[PDB]
């Protein structure tokens, strides 16, 4: 039903986001560079992940407000 | 209905006014409180989800390793952030019905010419 | 309202009486010294505008304060000073802060916290009245919809 087409969208997102790494021609500094890269990006993908957390519970207060607000206007 | 007593106050409007007026000011202040303090804690959280690469002393393969090692990590982060992004966007569809929701369950000529007209030149002040 | 009030007693009294000798013409005759739709029609369609019974007892019912279905002067004050704030997304946000147990709803503690982090001298008073004039529906809170009346036209 709706979970296998959550999940193949899930699947096809991160595929298409997924970047080749091709490290084969690096040399040793090269390679740590591209280590201090790599860093960065997990950074910034936690960073967003942080956001979104925060920007989930200020939706729970919303959401709660919303119902409350409805219930007390029918 | 029969009429009825109009409501009194013990204050005067015009304080009720500049007491609301500092209200707000001082919810505005808590608001950019909360905003440094939620900055503070991002730079926590960030420390300990993310702690800082040791390089020195690796040689080239272990460097290789590494290398494999971080790009499967942000593979694995991207899931993660995919799965909360998941939670918000359900979350923005939600406040979108119960906002429309809400709104539905919730659904000339001025003192200055009037007072031209019907006063003439007794109106001065007004 | 409350703003429409605050400037009602800032009106000086020169002002307050040229007020008067108005809503003495729109008054003449009537049989309880006070604004009916009947007199009001008459006033609006003697100044060239032409309302329906509906659109008049509107006007009338915005600022009733007895439910009297008429005006008597204060109200016509606030109807002469209607006459002549912050966005609700930005209201949202600051509702949030005053919801310190984030419930939804403003309570006594929460207004009495705030009012007093402001750092006026803060009366008993000064918190009854306040709540009194937010509290639309008695249940001695502000609600979301409340706090956006109880804010409107603030600065
Ligand atoms: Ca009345
Ligand atoms: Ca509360
Ligand atoms: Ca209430």
């Amino acid at each position: 039903g709706k979970r296998q087409t959550e999940r193949e969208k899930k699947k096809k997102i991160l595929a298409e986001r997924r970047k080749v790494l091709a490290i084969d021609h690096l040399n040793e500094d090269q390679l740590r560079e591209k280590a201090k890269e790599l860093w960065q990006t997990i950074y910034n993908l936690e960073a967003e992940k942080f956001d979104l957390q925060e920007k989930f519970k200020q939706q729970k207060y919303e959401i709660n407000v919303l119902r409350n607000r409805i219930n007390d206007n029918q | 209905t029969e009429p009825h007593a109009k409501k009194k106050s013990k204050i005067s409007a015009s304080r009720k006014l500049q007491l609301k007026t500092l209200l707000l000011q001082i919810a505005k202040q808590e608001l950019e409180r909360e905003a440094e303090e939620r900055r503070g804690e991002k730079g926590r959280a960030l420390s300990t989800r993310a702690q800082p690469l040791e390089l020195a002393g690796l040689g080239f393969a272990e460097l290789q390793d590494l290398a494999r090692q971080l790009h499967a990590r942000v593979d694995k982060v991207d899931e993660e952030r995919y799965d909360i992004e998941a939670k918000v966007t359900k979350n923005i569809t939600e406040i979108a019905d119960l906002t429309q929701k809400i709104f539905d369950l919730r659904g000339r000529i001025s003192a200055d010419a009037m007072m031209q007209a019907l006063l003439g030149a007794r109106a001065k002040e007004s | 309202d409350d703003i429409y009030k605050a400037a009602v007693e800032q009106l000086t009294e020169e002002q307050k009486n040229e007020f008067k000798a108005a809503f003495d013409i729109f008054v003449l005759g009537a049989e309880d010294g006070s604004i009916s739709t009947k007199e009001l029609g008459k006033v609006m369609r003697m100044l060239g505008q032409n309302p329906t019974p509906e659109e008049l007892q509107e006007m009338i019912d915005e600022v009733d304060e007895d439910g009297s279905g008429t005006v008597d002067f204060d109200e016509f004050l606030v109807m002469m000073v209607r006459s002549m704030g912050k966005s609700e997304e930005e209201l949202s946000d600051l509702f949030r802060m005053f919801d310190k147990n984030a419930d939804g709803y403003i309570d006594l503690e929460e207004l009495k916290i705030m009012l007093q982090a402001t750092g006026e001298t803060i009366t008993e008073d000064d918190i009854e009245e306040l709540m009194k004039d937010g509290d639309k529906n008695n249940d001695g809170r502000i609600d979301y919809d409340e706090f956006l009346e109880f804010m409107k036209g603030v600065e």
